[PDB]
């Protein structure tokens, strides 16, 4: 199906601790595969998946060229940023930008991004025409005038609708055991004694990839949504995901609900019960 | 692959 | 200026199965500014070895890390995650509970 690739960027201002920290990690859908760390002592791009572990060294040299680059220009950003908000020197600031694209089932180009935020608030973005910029702030209207006279957008959907959709789909085809793969969710259910009248029935999902997942539970087939604690889909730490969802279930109506597993590793989604 | 121009705010 | 709270869940990578290698997680998630302190711990006392994820973000710009470290279960002894942050008046404790 559809696939994407993102690259994140955080620099946070350290006054008086030193140079601003930067970190920057890229992801090929769910599977993160570089990272740069200022505070790292390599000082350069570096392999987080096994796939890309076999790139050369004019892969690895010009993407540590780079983000390094990218680095500075943050660092530049801080201080603009404070000048813009007048802001004062001893205070610690974030500055993030996310870029990438998405290509769809066919992957051909479908979508591409660009933006900013400020102390984790949004404040530029590039708009899906790839023409246009949303500055809310008065601050940003300064950036956005800028870019729009430096024509930043036109080098932008250049690099967007090209080189990151060319890129993504060599990514995919040198990882496709990894990234064209699906592990299907490992389920099961536990039971356990809340009191005298009430028990907990949760249902798992482990060992899936990739991260989309819906789990619900049902009494009779119909909606439970507002009865059930259902967390966050949580990194297993190998690369796959878990995730849960619980109803208290009243003694003696076990038989009444059912789990539901939708996942495209899954030939047919699972509907579960204790019995 | 990075975007390869510098982009200052 | 923003400060969103840290949600927090420790588990372990396979199911716990006593006298058999594993993975102690604690996943922190959706806070904000970076800076957050997370420890890991066996019957109180803090674990040395202990790694994280790189730092990124969602869509939403909040951020999240990934701590863990190996360890082999055992029937008695207690782990926890600690987590420090602008948002918590004091170390948030959550104990590992081999069931969620």
């Amino acid at each position: 199906g559809s696939h994407s690739m993102r690259y994140f960027f955080t620099s946070v201002s350290r006054p008086g601790r030193g140079e601003p920290r930067f970190i920057a990690v890229g992801y090929v859908d769910d599977t993160q595969f570089v990272r740069f760390d200022s505070d790292a002592a390599s000082q350069r791009m570096e392999p987080r998946a096994p796939w890309i572990e076999q790139e050369g060294p004019e892969y690895w040299d010009g993407e540590t060229r780079k983000v390094k680059a990218h680095s500075q220009t943050h660092r530049v950003d801080l201080g603009t940023l404070r000048g813009y908000y007048n802001q004062s020197e001893a205070g610690s600031h974030t500055v993030q930008r996310m870029y990438g694209c998405d290509v769809g089932s066919d992957w051909r180009f479908l979508r591409g991004y660009h933006q900013y935020a400020y102390d984790g608030k949004d404040y530029i973005a590039l708009k899906e025409d790839l023409r246009s910029w949303t500055a809310a702030d008065m601050a940003a209207q300064t950036t956005k005038h800028k870019w729009e006279a430096a024509h930043v957008a036109e080098q932008l959907r250049a690099y967007l609708e090209g080189t990151c959709v060319e890129w993504l789909r060599r990514y995919l085809e040198n990882g496709k055991e990894t990234l064209q793969r699906t592990d299907a969710p490992k389920t099961h259910m536990t039971h356990h004694a809340v009191s005298d009248h009430e028990a907990t029935l949760r249902c798992w999902a482990l060992s899936f990839y990739p991260a989309e997942i819906t789990l619900t539970w049902q009494r009779d087939g119909e909606d439970q949504t507002q009865d059930t604690e259902l967390v966050e889909t949580r990194p297993a730490g190998d690369g796959t995901f878990q995730k849960w969802a619980a109803v208290v279930v009243p003694s003696g109506q076990e038989q009444r609900y059912t789990c539901h597993v939708q996942h495209e590793g899954l030939p047919k989604p699972l509907t579960l019960r204790w019995e | 692959l990075l975007f390869g121009y510098p982009v200052y705010v | 200026m923003i400060q969103r709270t840290p949600k927090i869940q420790v588990y372990s990578r396979h199911p716990a199965e006593n006298g058999k290698s594993n993975f102690l997680n604690c996943y922190v998630s959706g806070f904000h500014p970076s800076d957050i302190e997370v420890d890991l711990l066996k019957n109180g006392e803090r674990i040395e070895k202990v790694e994280h994820s790189d730092l990124s973000f969602s869509k939403d710009w909040s951020f999240y890390l990934l701590y863990y470290t190996e360890f082999t279960p055992t029937e008695k002894d207690e782990y926890a995650c600690r987590v420090n942050h602008v948002t918590l008046s004091q170390p948030k404790i959550v104990k590992w509970d081999r069931d969620m």
